[PDB]
C-alpha cells in the first residue's frame, strides 16, 4: 500500500476485512456471553456495576447488566440489541438469548476459520430455527379446559419458575402468588402502568404487601394538615385537576379600579371565589380531596374544618391508579361534582412504613389496579426486588394471553437437540454438520447451569443426552438432587413463547453477525 | 491480601491468554504451508528486508513477548536444529492442539486428563506410523531421494526448478557420503559450502566437483590457475617474526643490531624456503600474510591464499588428504615440511562470479567434495534459495540415514485421525475425549492446505477422512492409506504413486515435540508477573 | 481463638502441645522400612514425581 | 501540635505497592536525568527509553557516537554516512534533542553535536563545532579531525558466504 | 485479576469491546467474595466496640471541620466517608434498621459481620455461597420463631408506665445521657404516651417538637405539655406573662389587603388620596377591633405585621407575636384546642385557643428569647426542651431521645418483649443448634455458623465490660441450657446476677425480629454477588 497524496477515504479511517474480522467479532460475543454467563439458574449469581458518577447497581438480570456494559464493539452490540428485545417482547429469557447466540458462534467458527461460506451457515440456521420452532409449537403442553382453579396453579407455577433464581427465590411462592393476584385484577389490557411499585426501605421481604386499592406517599402537606382526621370507613373520593389556592385570576388579567370600595371589593371576590370552590367540594359529599396541582394552605384549613383529608401534587400516575380502583373520574372543574364522578372506597387510613407515612386505599371491590409496597435493607435491594417482580409479571402477563407452557431446566433443548440431530442425520452431509453444530449449541443452557451449581457438566450432559435419546421428553437438570429429574413433574414450567422468542432473536443476531463480512470506522469528529 | 509487586492472572483467564498467543503464532505462518503457500517478507527498524517461506527463520525474527508466544517459537528452532523440515507443520499443530486443551478443559475436564490423553494418543500415533504408513525405499531406488528434494522444495522459491535442483542436492549428498565405524553410512551435511552470488538465473547455479573458496589470491602477481595442485594447509600465519612477551631484545654491542634485525625475517624466508622446497603448490592459511612472503610465493610461481576460514580449511585438508599444521616442529625439535602433509587436486582456479572472483578447488583427490554456487537476481533471492536447499539437503540426508517415508499432502494426518479417532473407545473413560480431540487436531494440516490452495476445504477433507476409512476397515482396500492431497487440482491422489514422500523421523519428531509444548502450556493455571 | 479473647501465649503452648500429640500419633501410624525393599523405594519416588 | 516521634510503622510496609511503583518511575526518569546531564554543564558551560537503552547495552570495545540535531546540519549528515560507509564497524546514529527534552540553550546555541561514547562514558563531548570545522567541510576533513584526537578506529566478497557440528569426517 | 481481559485479537488487530476498557477493574468469584468479606468484616469490627452500657463513642468529623461525638450505629455509618461499595451497603442496612425501628442500628452492622465471617470459612471448605445463604434463611426462620415462643407481654396502660419506662432505660442505658438516665425515659415515656392514637394506630414524630438549647444542665430537660417557640413579642414593652390566654391564630399579616391578582388602584384628585388615607386607618382599626372583639388576650401570626399594627395591638392591651413558623402555628393550634383563622372577618369566639400560661423565657446573658405555650386543657402535642454543657451533648441527648422515642413507638405497636444482655440472642443460638442436629448434614455447617455469628454480640458485650468473652459466654450458655431461662444474659453492669428479667433489662421483639431479618437478607445479597466492574 503507497500513501498516495490524495486518498480516497479519509484519514484515520480504520478497516478490517476478510476471516479475521469475522472471526474477531465471534471472540468479542463470545466475551459479551461470558459477563452474564454466571447469573443464569437458580445458582445463579448477581453482578455489581459502578457507573463514573459511583452509582452501584446490582442485578441478576442479563438485559440490565449488558444495558450497564458500555459496549462499543460493532458485533457485540448485537448481543445487547436481542437481549434488550427479549425483555422488551417477553421479560425473561434475556441472558439464554446471549448465551445461544454465542454459542452458536462458537460452534460454527472452525468451519468460518477453514473457508466456508457464511450463506450456508446462515441457511442452515435459518432451516434449524424454523425447524425447531415447529417442534416447540408442536409438544408444548396445553389444557383446553379453562378450570379457575389449574390455570391459576400454572400461573403461579410459572411465576415461582421466572422468579427462583433471584435474591427473592427464598419467598418465591409468597411473591408469586401476590404476582398472580395483581395480573389477575387487571382489566383486559394488562397495562404495566397499572401494577404501582412503591419501594420502601426498611423491613424484611415477608413484610412486602399487596394492595387491593391504590398507596402513594404523603405529599408536603401544609399548615393546618395534622388537625385533619386520618381514618375514614365510608369516605367519597373527589379526584379533582384544581389549585385550590389564593393566586392570581390569570397569568395576563390585570385589575385596573379607582376606589376603595372597588378595592374591597376585588379582594373579597377573590377570597369569595376560593370559598366558592372550596364549597362546592364540599357540599359534593366528599371525605377525600386529591389534586394534581397543589392545595394551599387556606383550602388545608378550611378542609381540616370540616374534618376531611386533602392532598395536593398527587402524582399523575397515581391519580390515574386511585381512579381505576376507586371508580371516579378526574375533574379539572368542580362546578358539576356529581355522584358518579366521586371515587368510593371501603377504607381510607394514613399509616407508618419505615419512617415513612404513607395513604391507603383498602377495601375496593371493583378495583382494576394494584400497589407492590416493598420492603428491603437498601436501595439496590429494592430495585432488585422490583426487576425480579417485574419479570414475573410479564410472564404472568404472557401466560394469560396463551397458557402454553414447556418444561424448563433445559429439558426443552434437550429435546430440541435430539430432534435436530436426527433430522440433520437424513440430509446429504454439507448442512448436515451445520444443523449438527446448531444441535450442539443447544446445550449450552443446561451446561451452564450444571457448571453455576457447581455439578460435573459432562455426566449430567450424558445423563440427560441418553434418557432423552431412549424416550422421555421433560427430563432436565435438577439443581438440589445433584441429579436429573423430570421437570414437568416437578412444577419447572416455562411459556413456550419465550423459548420460542429466545430462539428466533439468537439465530437473527447469529446471522446477521456471520454476514458481515467487512468492517469500517471513520474517524469521530467532534472528539471534545 | 498477597502484597506481591506485580499483576495476577488465574483460572480461565491465564489459560485463554496462553492459547491466544499460541494462535496468534500460529497464524502468523498459517500462510506458508504446502506448495501453495506465499512467502513473506520481514523488515528490520533499519530497513533490511527478508523473503523467506521457513517458519523457524520468521519466528526468529520476529519479536515475541508472551511466554507461550517464547515456547512455540524455540519449539519450531529445536524442530529445525533436530530435523531440519516441518517447522510449521508442528508449531500449527502444537496451537491446534492447545486451542482443543483448552476447550476440554472449558468443558470442565481437568488438565491432566487431557494431558493423559495427548501421551497416549501421540504414543499410538507414533506406533501406528512406525508400523503401517511407512514405505520402503531400498526398492525405490534414486527415485526416492529426487520425489523426497522435489516435495520438501515445493512451496520455496526453487519449486518449479525442482527437475534440476533435486538432482543437484541428490548428488551433492551422495558426494559428501562417507562410512564410519559399525558401518553405519553418514552424510555429514554442512560440509556442502553454500555459495552465493547473484547474476544469471537460476538454472546456472553451478555443483562444483569439489570444493569453493569466497576468498581470492593474495597477490596479484600469482598464478591464477595451477594444473597439479599440491595444497599445503596451514594454521599459522607467514609474517615478520616477533619475539613472545618474556623475551626481549636489550643490544650493549651496536654491532649486533643489524644480525638481529636481519635474522628476524630470515626466519620466515627459511620456513617458507623449507614449504616451497618440497613442491607444494597451492599454500591456505588462516593466518595472514604480509608483502615479503607473497613476494617469496609469487617469485616460486605458487598460489597464496590468507584469512581463510578454519571450517573451509579443515574441509579442504579432509577432502584433498592433506593436514593442518599449526607449527612446523617434528619429534625431533627441528623445522620440517614432509611431502606427506600435502593433499593433491586435479585443478586450483580462480574463477570470475559476477564482477568477484572466487576459488575453485576442482576434483580433490582421496575424497570427493561437493559445493554450489547459487546465482539469483538479487541478495535476497539467493538468500531464499539458500534457506530452502538447506532444507532440502536435510531431507535428503534424513532419507538416506533412515530409509523410510511417509506419503505427503496430508494423508499420514488423516488417516492417523481415523485410526486415533476409532480407537479412542477403547481405553479409559475421560482420555476418551482427549485423544478424540488429538485426532481432530492432526487435521488442521490438510484443512490449512486446502485453504491455502482456496479450495473447498471441508469437502475435500471429508474425501480424504472418506477413503481414510474405507481403507482402515476394509482390509483389502490397504492402497488407500497412500490418498493424499493433489494442491493444483483439488482432488483427493495418490501421493505415493504421484511422488510425494517425506522422511518418517519428520512426522514422528513434529507429533513428539508438539504435545511436549502443549502439554508443557496445558499445566499452567496461574500468572505472576512482577514489574521490572 | 483471639477473637474468643485468649491470649497469644496460651495458644502458643497448646500448638505446642497438639504437636508433640501428632508427632507421637504419625510414630505410631508409621511402619518400618528396609533399604533392600526396592518396591517401597519405587512407590516412593513415584508418589513424589505424581505431582509434577 | 505534638507527637514528634511519628514511628509510622505498619504504614510503610502497608502501602509498599503504589511507594515501589513510584519509586521505580522515579528511577526510570532518574537514568535518563543522569544520561542528559553528562553533556549540560559539564560541557555546555565550557523515544527517550530507545537512547537509554542503546547506550546501556552493546559492548564497551567498539565506539558508537551519537548525534543531536534539530529539522549546516544536511552537509554533516552526509559526512556522517560517508564516514558509516568508510568505517561498518561503528554504528552511527542520530537522535533529535526533542526527543531527549534537553534544555533550551543547548536547543538554542548548541545544535551541532557530536557526542561519542566509549563503554558508557563520554571519552568525547564535541559540540558546537561550528567554529573549530567550519559549515561545508568535507567528510575527509572530520575524519581527520576526529582521528587526530585518537578516537575513531584504525577485500570484497562476492555477496555472501555465510550460513550440527560434524564439519567434514572421511574416516572409517 | 484486574484491567478486565486484554487481547488484542490473535490477528494484531485492535480488539476494543468496552469503552474505556483499559481504565476499567474486574473482581470475579471468590476473590470478589474474600473482599467483600473482609470490608464488611472492617466496618463490623470499627462498629462493635460501641454496643452495650459500657460500648464508646465515635467522634465523628465532616467535610466543613463540623465534628460531632455520638453512639448511634446509623449516625456513625451515615457520616463516615466510605468508598467501599460493601461498606456504602452496611451503611444502608443500618439506615434500614433505624428507618423501621430506631434502635439496634449498631447490633445489625455486627451480626452481619460475624455471619459474612463465618461465610468466609464455609467457603474456604467449598460450599456454594447460594447454599450458605439458604442455611442462613433458614436458621434465621428458626431464631424467629423462637424469638415469638420466648416473648413475653408487658402492659400498655397510661395507668401504669414501669414496664415502659424500665424498656426506655434499657435503650438509654448504652446513651451519654445515662446519667439522667431515669428522668430522660420518664420525658421519653410520657411524650409518647401523650400523643398517641390509643387503638393500637399510630404515633406521629411530627407532634413532638424536639429542641434543644445551649447552657443549663442535663438534668434541665423537661418535658413541656403544650409548645415551645424561639419567637417573642413583637412589641418591647407588652407583659412578658400571660395567663388564662385566648390565644387567636390567625394567618393573615396585619397590613391592608392587597388582591393576588396583578392590580393597580388609580389616584385622580385629593379627595381620592383623602379616601384612600382613610381606608387605610380605617382598616387598620377595624383589624385591631376584629381581634378584639372575640375577647382573645393573646393573638399569634404567621407573616409578622407592620408598626401601626404593632401599636394598636400594644394599645389594647393585647400582646402578640409575629413571624411564627407554619408548623409552630400548625402545633399551637392543635396544642390549644383553638382553629387556625385565614382573615380576620372570619375569627370567631369558638375558634380561639386555650392556654393556662404563655410566657417568655430568658437564658441568662445572651439577649436571647424564647415564648413557651403550656397549661393546656387537653394538649395532643408536646415538646421536648434539652439544654447542656454544649451543643455536641445536646445533639446526642436529641438523638438518644428520637431512640427512646421509637422503642416506646415499637411497645405501643406491638406489647411483646424480650430480654436484653445477649440472652435472647445466647437462646436463639441454642435453638438453631438444637435444629441443625437434625437436619441433613450439608446444612448442618450453615446453621452452626448462623448460630456462631448470633452468639457474637454477647462475646462483643462481655468484652466491652472488661470480662473474657469466650468464658463468660459459655458458663451462661452452660446455665442456661441447664436451668430452663433464656433470659440469663452478660451482666455488662456487674450487678451481680445473670438474670436479665430482675435486672429490667427488656428489648422489644419488634426490633430483635428486624435485626435478624434485616442481617440475613443483606448478608445473602453480599454472598450472592460475585462480580465488580467498578471503573
Ligand atoms: N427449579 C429449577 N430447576 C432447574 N432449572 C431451573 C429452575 N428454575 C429455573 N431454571 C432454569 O433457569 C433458566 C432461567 O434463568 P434466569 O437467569 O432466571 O432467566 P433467563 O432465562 O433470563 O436466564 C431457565 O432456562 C430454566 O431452565
Ligand atoms: N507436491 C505436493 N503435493 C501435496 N502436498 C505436498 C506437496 N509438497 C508438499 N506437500 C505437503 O505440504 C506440507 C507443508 O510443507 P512445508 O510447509 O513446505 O514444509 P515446512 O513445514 O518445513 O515449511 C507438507 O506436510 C507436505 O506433506
Ligand atoms: N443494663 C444492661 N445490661 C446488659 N446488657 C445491656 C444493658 N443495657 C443494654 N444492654 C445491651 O447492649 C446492647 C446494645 O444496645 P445499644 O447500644 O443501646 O443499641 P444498639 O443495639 O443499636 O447498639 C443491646 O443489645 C442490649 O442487649
Ligand atoms: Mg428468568
Ligand atoms: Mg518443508
Ligand atoms: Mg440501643
Amino acid at each position: 500500500m503507497m500513501p498516495t497524496p490524495v486518498i480516497l477515504l479519509k484519514e484515520g479511517t480504520d478497516s478490517s476485512q476478510g476471516i479475521p474480522q469475522l472471526v474477531s467479532n465471534i471472540s468479542a460475543c463470545q466475551v459479551i456471553a461470558e459477563a452474564v454467563r454466571t447469573t443464569l439458574g437458580p445458582r445463579g449469581m448477581d453482578k455489581l456495576i459502578v457507573d463514573g458518577r459511583g452509582k452501584a447497581t446490582i442485578s441478576n438480570d442479563g438485559a440490565t447488566i449488558l444495558k450497564l456494559l458500555d459496549v462499543v464493539h460493532p458485533a457485540a452490540k448485537t448481543l445487547v440489541d436481542i437481549a434488550k428485545s427479549q425483555d422488551a417482547e417477553v421479560g425473561d429469557g434475556t441472558t439464554s438469548v446471549t448465551l445461544l447466540a454465542a454459542e452458536f458462534l462458537k460452534q460454527v467458527k472452525p468451519y468460518v476459520e477453514e473457508g466456508l461460506h457464511p450463506q450456508i451457515i446462515i441457511r442452515a440456521f435459518r432451516t434449524a430455527t424454523q425447524l425447531a420452532v415447529n417442534k416447540i409449537k408442536e409438544i408444548a403442553v396445553t389444557v383446553k379446559k379453562a378450570d379457575k382453579v389449574e390455570q391459576r396453579k400454572l400461573l403461579e407455577k410459572c411465576a415461582m419458575t421466572a422468579l427462583s433464581s433471584k435474591l427473592i427465590s427464598q419467598q418465591k411462592a409468597f411473591f408469586a402468588k401476590m404476582v398472580v393476584d395483581a395480573v389477575m385484577m387487571l382489566d383486559d389490557l394488562l397495562q404495566l402502568k397499572m401494577i404501582g411499585i412503591k419501594k420502601v426501605q426498611g423491613g424484611a421481604l415477608e413484610d412486602s404487601q399487596l394492595v387491593a386499592g391504590v398507596a402513594f406517599k404523603k405529599t408536603f402537606s401544609y399548615a393546618g394538615f395534622e388537625m385533619q382526621p386520618k381514618k375514614y370507613h365510608n369516605p367519597k373520593i373527589a379526584l379533582l385537576n384544581v389549585e385550590l389556592e389564593l393566586k392570581a385570576e390569570k397569568d395576563n388579567a390585570e385589575i385596573r379600579v379607582h376606589t376603595v370600595e372597588d378595592y374591597q371589593a376585588i379582594v373579597d371576590a377573590e377570597w369569595n371565589i376560593l370559598y366558592d370552590k372550596l364549597e362546592k367540594i364540599h357540599h359534593s359529599g366528599a371525605k377525600v380531596v386529591l389534586s394534581k396541582l397543589p392545595i394551599g394552605d387556606v383550602a388545608t384549613q378550611y378542609f381540616a374544618d370540616r374534618d376531611m383529608f386533602c392532598a395536593g401534587r398527587v402524582p399523575e400516575e397515581d391519580l390515574k391508579r386511585t381512579m381505576m380502583a376507586c371508580g371516579g373520574s378526574i375533574q379539572t372543574s368542580v362546578n358539576a361534582l356529581s355522584a358518579d364522578v366521586l371515587g368510593r372506597c371501603q377504607v381510607f387510613e394514613e399509616t407508618q412504613i419505615g419512617g415513612e407515612r404513607y395513604n391507603f386505599f383498602t377495601g375496593c371491590p371493583k378495583a382494576k389496579t394494584c400497589t407492590f409496597i416493598l420492603r428491603g435493607g437498601a436501595e439496590q435491594f429494592m430495585e432488585e426486588t422490583e426487576r425480579s417482580l417485574h419479570d414475573a409479571i410479564m410472564i404472568v402477563r404472557r401466560a394469560i394471553k396463551n397458557d402454553s407452557v414447556v418444561a424448563g431446566g433445559g429439558a426443552i433443548e434437550m429435546e430440541l437437540s435430539k430432534y435436530l440431530r436426527d433430522y440433520s442425520r437424513t440430509i446429504p452431509g454439507k448442512q448436515q454438520l451445520l444443523i449438527g453444530a446448531y444441535a450442539k449449541a443447544l446445550e449450552i443452557i443446561p451446561r451452564q447451569l450444571c457448571d453455576n451449581a457447581g455439578f460435573d457438566a459432562t455426566n449430567i450432559l450424558n445423563k440427560l443426552r441418553a434418557r432423552h435419546a431412549q424416550g422421555g421428553t421433560w427430563y432436565g437438570v435438577d439443581i438440589n438432587n445433584e441429579d436429573i429429574a423430570d421437570n414437568f413433574e416437578a412444577f419447572v414450567w416455562e411459556p413456550a413463547m419465550v423459548r420460542i422468542n429466545a430462539l428466533t432473536a439468537a439465530s437473527e443476531a447469529a446471522c446477521l453477525i456471520v454476514s458481515v463480512d467487512e468492517t469500517i470506522k471513520n474517524p469521530r469528529s467532534t472528539v471534545d | 491480601p498477597l502484597s506481591v509487586f506485580g499483576d495476577r492472572s488465574t483460572g480461565e483467564t491465564i489459560r485463554s491468554q496462553n492459547v491466544m498467543a499460541a494462535a496468534s503464532i500460529a497464524n502468523i505462518v498459517k500462510s506458508s504451508l504446502g506448495p501453495v503457500g506465499l512467502d513473506k517478507m520481514l523488515v528490520d527498524d533499519i530497513g533490511d528486508v527478508t523473503i523467506t517461506n521457513d517458519g523457524a527463520t520468521i519466528l526468529k525474527l520476529l519479536e515475541v513477548e508472551h511466554p507461550a508466544a517464547k515456547v512455540l517459537c524455540e519449539l519450531a528452532d529445536l524442530q529445525d536444529k533436530e530435523v531440519g523440515d516441518g517447522t510449521t507443520s508442528v508449531v500449527i499443530i502444537a496451537a491446534e492442539l492447545l486451542k482443543n486443551a483448552d476447550e476440554l478443559v472449558k468443558q470442565k475436564i481437568h488438565p491432566t486428563s487431557v494431558i493423559s490423553g495427548y501421551r497416549l494418543a501421540c504414543k499410538e500415533a507414533v506406533r501406528y506410523i512406525n508400523e503401517n504408513l511407512i514405505v520402503n525405499t531400498d526398492e525405490l531406488g534414486r527415485d526416492c531421494l529426487i520425489n523426497a528434494a522435489k516435495t520438501s522444495m515445493s512451496s520455496k522459491i526453487i519449486g518449479i526448478n525442482g527437475d534440476f535442483f533435486a538432482n543437484m542436492v541428490v548428488d551433492a549428498v551422495l558426494a559428501i557420503k562417507y562410512t564410519d565405524i559399525r558401518g553405519q553410512p553418514r552424510y555429514p551435511v554442512n560440509s556442502v559450502n553454500i555459495l552465493k552470488a547473484h547474476g544469471r538465473s537460476q538454472m546456472e547455479s553451478m555443483l562444483i566437483s569439489g570444493y569453493a573458496l569466497n576468498c581470492v589470491v593474495g597477490s596479484q602477481g600469482m598464478p591464477k590457475r595451477i594444473v597439479n595442485a599440491k595444497i599445503a594447509c596451514l594454521d599459522f600465519s607467514l609474517q615478520k617474526t616477533k619475539m613472545k612477551l618474556g623475551v626481549q631484545v636489550v643490544i650493549t654491542d651496536p654491532e649486533k643490531l643489524d644480525q638481529i634485525r636481519q635474522r628476524e625475517s630470515d626466519i620466515t624466508k627459511e620456513r617458507i624456503q623449507k614449504i616451497l622446497a618440497t613442491g607444494a603448490n597451492v599454500i591456505l592459511t588462516t593466518g595472514g600474510i604480509d608483502d615479503m612472503c607473497l613476494k617469496y610465493f609469487v617469485e616460486a610461481g605458487a598460489m597464496a591464499v590468507r584469512r581463510v576460514l578454519k571450517r573451509d580449511l579443515k574441509r579442504i585438508a579432509k577432502a584433498s588428504g592433506a593436514t593442518i599444521l599449526s607449527t612446523l616442529a617434528n619429534l625431533e625439535g627441528e623445522e620440517t615440511f614432509e611431502a606427506a602433509m600435502l593433499g593433491q587436486a586435479e585443478e586450483v582456479v580462480q574463477e570470475r562470479i559476477c564482477d568477484d572472483e572466487l576459488i575453485l578447488i576442482k576434483n580433490t583427490k582421496a575424497r570427493t567434495s561437493a559445493s554450489i554456487i547459487l546465482r539469483g537476481a538479487n541478495d535476497f533471492m539467493c538468500d531464499e534459495m539458500e534457506r530452502s536447499l538447506h532444507d532440502a539437503l536435510c531431507v535428503v540426508k534424513r532419507v538416506l540415514e533412515s530409509k523410510s517415508v511417509v506419503p505427503g499432502g496430508g494423508a499420514v494426518e488423516a488417516a492417523l485421525s481415523i485410526y486415533l479417532e476409532n480407537y479412542a473407545t477403547s481405553m479409559g473413560s475421560r482420555e476418551q475425549l482427549a485423544i478424540a480431540e488429538f485426532a481432530r487436531s492432526l487435521l488442521v494440516i490438510p484443512n490449512t492446505l486446502a485453504v491455502n490452495a482456496a479450495q473447498d476445504s471441508t469437502d475435500l477433507v471429508a474425501k480424504l477422512r472418506a477413503f481414510h476409512n474405507e481403507a482402515q476397515v476394509n482390509p483389502e482396500r490397504k492402497n488407500l492409506k497412500w490418498i493424499g492431497l493433489d494442491l493444483s487440482n483439488g482432488k483427493p491422489r495418490d501421493n505415493k504413486q504421484a511422488g510425494v514422500f517425506e522422511p518418517t523421523i519428520v512426522k514422528v519428531k513434529s507429533l513428539k515435540f508438539a504435545t511436549e509444548a502443549a502439554i508443557t502450556i496445558l499445566r499452567i493455571d496461574d500468572l505472576i508477573k512482577l514489574h521490572p | 481463638l483471639l477473637q474468643k479473647g485468649i491470649h497469644p501465649t496460651i495458644i502458643s503452648e497448646s500448638f505446642q502441645k497438639a504437636l508433640e500429640k501428632g508427632i507421637e500419633i504419625l510414630t505410631d501410624m508409621s511402619r518400618p522400612v528396609e533399604l533392600s525393599d526396592r518396591e517401597t523405594l519405587l512407590n516412593s519416588a513415584t508418589t513424589s514425581l505424581n505431582s509434577k | 501540635l505534638a507527637g514528634e516521634g511519628i514511628s509510622v510503622n505498619t504504614g510503610p510496609k502497608g502501602v509498599i505497592n503504589d511507594w515501589r511503583r513510584f519509586k521505580q518511575l522515579e528511577t526510570e526518569q532518574r537514568e535518563e536525568q543522569c544520561r542528559e546531564m553528562e553533556r549540560l554543564i559539564k560541557k555546555l558551560s565550557m523515544s527517550g527509553e530507545g537512547f537509554l537503552d542503546m547506550i546501556d547495552k552493546e559492548q564497551k570495545s567498539i565506539v558508537i557516537m551519537v548525534h543531536i540535531y534539530e529539522d549546516g546540519t544536511e552537509a554533516m549528515n552526509g559526512c556522517m554516512i560517508c564516514l558509516a560507509a568508510e568505517y561498518p564497524a561503528v554504528k552511527f546514529c542520530k537522535v533529535k534533542s526533542s526527543v531527549i527534552g534537553a534544555s533550551s540553550q543547548f536547543t538554542r546555541n548548541a545544535l551541532p553535536a557530536l557526542l561519542i561514547y566509549k563503554g558508557g562514558e563520554l571519552i568525547g563531548n564535541f559540540v558546537r563545532v561550528t567554529d573549530q570545522l567550519g559549515d561545508d567541510f568535507f567528510a575527509v576533513d572530520l575524519e581527520a579531525f576526529l582521528q587526530e584526537f585518537g578516537l575513531l578506529p584504525e577485500v570484497l566478497t562476492s555477496v555472501r558466504n555465510s550460513a550440527s557440528e560434524d564439519s567434514d569426517l572421511e574416516i572409517d | 485479576a484486574s484491567m478486565g481481559t486484554l487481547a488484542f485479537d490473535e490477528y494484531g488487530r485492535p480488539f476494543l469491546i468496552i469503552k474505556d476498557q483499559d481504565r476499567k477493574s474486574r473482581l470475579m468469584g471468590l476473590e470478589a467474595l474474600k473482599s467483600h468479606i473482609m470490608a464488611a468484616k472492617a466496618v463490623a469490627n470499627t462498629m462493635r466496640t460501641s454496643l452495650g452500657p459500657n460500648g464508646l463513642d465515635k467522634m465523628m468529623v465532616d467535610k466543613d471541620g463540623d465534628v460531632t461525638v455520638t453512639n448511634d450505629g446509623a449516625t456513625i455509618l451515615s457520616m463516615m466517608d466510605v468508598d467501599h461499595q460493601i461498606a456504602k451497603l452496611m451503611v444502608e442496612l443500618s439506615k434500614s434498621q433505624d428507618d423501621e425501628i430506631g434502635d439496634g442500628t449498631t447490633g445489625v452492622v455486627v451480626l452481619a459481620g460475624a455471619l459474612l465471617e463465618e461465610a468466609e470459612q464455609l467457603l474456604d471448605r467449598g460450599i456454594h455461597p447460594i447454599r450458605i445463604a439458604d442455611g442462613y434463611e433458614q436458621a434465621a426462620r428458626v431464631a424467629i420463631e423462637h424469638l415469638d415462643k420466648i416473648s413475653d407481654s408487658v402492659l400498655v396502660d397510661i395507668k401504669d408506665t414501669e414496664p415502659l419506662i424500665q424498656t426506655a432505660k434499657t435503650t438509654l442505658g448504652s446513651k451519654v445521657v445515662n446519667s439522667c438516665h431515669r428522668q430522660m425515659a420518664e420525658i421519653a415515656v410520657n411524650a409518647v404516651l401523650t400523643v398517641a392514637d390509643m387503638e393500637r394506630r399510630d404515633v406521629d414524630f411530627e407532634l413532638i417538637k424536639v429542641e434543644g438549647k445551649v447552657g443549663g444542665r442535663l438534668e434541665d430537660t423537661k418535658l413541656i405539655k403544650g409548645v415551645i417557640v424561639d419567637k417573642d413579642f413583637s412589641h418591647p414593652q407588652m407583659p412578658k406573662k400571660v395567663e388564662d390566654a385566648k390565644i387567636a391564630i390567625l394567618t393573615c399579616p396585619f397590613e391592608p389587603p392587597k388582591p393576588k391578582t396583578k392590580h393597580k388602584l388609580d389616584v385622580t384628585s385629593v379627595e381620592d388620596y383623602k379616601a384612600l388615607q382613610k381606608y387605610e386607618k380605617e382598616k387598620f382599626e377595624e383589624m385591631i377591633q376584629q381581634i378584639k372583639e372575640t375577647g382573645a388576650n393573646l393573638a399569634i401570626c404567621q407573616w409578622g405585621f407592620d408598626d401601626e399594627a404593632n401599636h394598636l395591638l400594644l394599645q389594647n392591651n393585647l400582646p402578640a407575636v409575629r413571624w411564627v413558623g407554619g408548623p409552630e402555628i400548625e402545633l399551637i393550634a392543635i396544642a390549644t384546642g383553638g382553629r387556625i383563622v385565614p382573615r380576620f372577618s372570619e375569627l370567631t369566639a369558638e375558634k380561639l385557643g386555650f392556654a393556662g400560661l404563655v410566657q417568655e423565657i430568658s437564658f441568662g446573658t445572651t439577649k436571647d428569647k424564647m415564648l413557651v405555650i403550656e397549661q393546656c386543657k387537653n394538649s395532643r402535642a408536646v415538646t421536648i426542651f434539652i439544654r447542656g454543657g454544649n451543643k455536641m451533648i445536646i445533639e446526642e441527648a436529641k438523638r438518644s431521645l428520637h431512640d427512646a422515642l421509637c422503642v416506646i413507638r415499637n411497645l405501643i405497636r406491638d406489647n411483646r418483649v424480650v430480654y436484653g444482655g445477649g440472652a435472647a440472642e445466647i437462646s436463639c443460638a441454642l435453638a438453631v443448634s438444637q435444629e441443625a442436629d437434625k437436619c441433613p448434614t450439608l446444612e448442618q455447617y450453615a446453621m452452626r455458623a448462623f448460630a456462631d455469628a448470633l452468639e457474637v454480640i454477647p462475646m462483643a458485650l462481655s468484652e466491652n465490660s472488661g470480662m473474657n468473652p469466650i468464658q463468660t459466654m459459655t458458663e451462661v450458655r452452660a446455665r442456661q441450657v441447664k436451668e430452663m431461662n433464656p433470659a440469663l444474659g452478660i451482666d455488662c453492669l456487674h450487678k451481680g446476677t445473670n438474670d436479665m428479667k430482675q435486672q429490667h433489662v427488656i428489648e422489644t421483639l419488634i426490633g430483635k425480629k428486624q435485626q435478624i431479618s434485616l442481617a440475613t437478607q443483606m448478608v445473602r445479597m453480599i454472598l450472592k454477588i460475585d462480580d465488580i466492574r467498578k471503573p
